[PDB]
């Protein structure tokens, strides 16, 4: 049993200080090793103000959409 | 002296420490990330407040933050 | 645990012609800084205040007026040349203070003898509203 | 398309297959040969490495010297392997100098 959403899923962001907040992104890797507080790696379709397109997130800041 | 704070979303890329022009920041060992690294700010009495560190941080939102505070001789960058 | 070097005066200085950018009254009454390095040979380099100087073969000792001057000079010396430098803060009392590198290693490399100063264990979006700290002298990021 | 990749590494040298539209790092992530990363966004030097042969697409690479892409170093996480490549891993500091 692994953790988190599946690889390449479609998830919605709930971290309101995020640029992509209430938007969606695609999972690319979920660090399985505990002691990491932000395992999920999400890649987005648009860049933010710092010209970055990927970010780490916790498990509860991510909600699977369909 | 300004304030500089490090938040636990840090990925330990060290880009902020490389950028500081007055050597305020430092890397210290940790266990909360793949790098086992975290930034710290032990020498904030020398911080000029340029936010050169914030331009370098890649996390969203920032993991290093500079709050401008009471001014001194070193903080203002006065050579006289 | 890494005794820091001592300041060895009688260390020579680079070959400079003088300039209107050097020390001022603040160095007489408040503080100034001193950088020292190695210089395998004699070479020319850009002064962080004015024109160009010649560093001598062997130890070199420069007196500047700001920490940022010392650190910019050290960055130039460390990348473009392959040179080790240290700098110090001297008071009008005649008191030295080894400044950098603090614990012998450069701060971009993690050393196991360091404590955390100014680290909050949460995201930046989880600071309280200012209304929570009103009339008490703390700040929302203090926590 | 899906050219074979070669990575020298302190663990050894292993190969995995993976299409040209991908970044090297997620593809070494697929088969499971662990590599060092911090950013996954092309804004640091933990995923640094150099090449033995061929050359890798560095279009979406940034925060690099106007030379780091003409004398060997490459960031594995923003790189497209246009050819059957042979690359280095754990190459940050001899890049960091
Ligand atoms: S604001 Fe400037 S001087 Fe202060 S810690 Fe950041 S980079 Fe250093
Ligand atoms: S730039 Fe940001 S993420 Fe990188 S080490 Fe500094 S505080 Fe941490
Ligand atoms: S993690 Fe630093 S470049 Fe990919």
């Amino acid at each position: 049993p692994p953790i988190g959403p599946k690889r390449g899923a479609k998830v919605k962001i709930l971290r309101q200080e995020s640029y992509w907040y209430k938007g969606t992104g695609s999972v690319v890797a979920v660090d399985q090793d505990p002691n990491t507080r932000y395992p999920v790696v999400v890649r987005f379709n648009k860049v933010n103000y710092a010209n970055v397109s990927t970010n780490n997130y916790a498990l509860d800041e991510v909600e699977e959409v369909k | 002296s300004h304030s500089v704070k490090i938040y636990d979303t840090c990925i330990g890329c060290t880009q902020c420490v490389r950028a500081c022009p007055t050597d305020v920041l430092e890397m210290i060992p940790w266990g909360g990330c793949k790098a086992k690294q975290i930034a710290s700010a032990p020498r904030t009495e020398d911080c000029v407040g340029c936010k050169r560190c914030e331009s370098a941080c890649p996390t969203d939102f920032l993991s290093v933050r500079v709050y401008l505070w009471h001014e001194t001789t070193r903080s203002m960058g006065l050579a006289y | 645990g890494f005794t820091p070097p001592e300041l060895d005066p009688n260390t020579p200085s680079p070959i400079f012609g003088g300039s209107t950018g050097g020390l001022l009254r603040k160095a007489q009454v408040e503080e100034f800084y001193v950088i020292t390095w190695e210089s395998p040979k004699e070479q020319i380099f850009e002064m962080p205040t004015g024109g160009a100087a010649i560093m001598r073969e062997g130890p070199n000792l420069l007196k500047l007026a700001r920490k940022e001057q010392c650190l910019a000079l050290g960055t130039r010396l460390r990348s473009k040349y392959k040179i080790k430098y240290q700098f110090y803060r001297v008071f009008p009392s005649g008191e030295v203070q080894y400044l950098h590198p603090k614990d012998g290693v450069y701060p971009e490399k993690v050393n196991p003898g360091r404590q955390g100063v100014g680290v909050n264990f949460r995201s930046i979006g989880k600071n309280v509203s200012p209304i929570e700290v009103k009339f008490t002298g703390k700040q929302p990021y203090d926590l | 398309a899906s050219y074979k990749v070669k990575l020298v590494t302190p663990d050894g040298t292993q190969e995995f297959e993976c299409p040209s539209d991908v970044y090297i790092l997620d593809h070494a992530e697929e088969v499971g040969i662990d590599l060092p990363y911090s950013c996954r966004a092309g804004s640091c030097s933990s995923c640094a490495g150099k090449v033995v042969g061929g050359e890798v697409d560095q279009s979406d690479g940034s925060f690099l010297d106007d030379e780091q892409i003409e004398a060997g170093f490459v960031l594995t996480c923003v790189a497209y392997p246009t050819s059957d490549v042979v690359i280095e891993t754990h190459k940050e500091e001899d890049l960091t100098a």
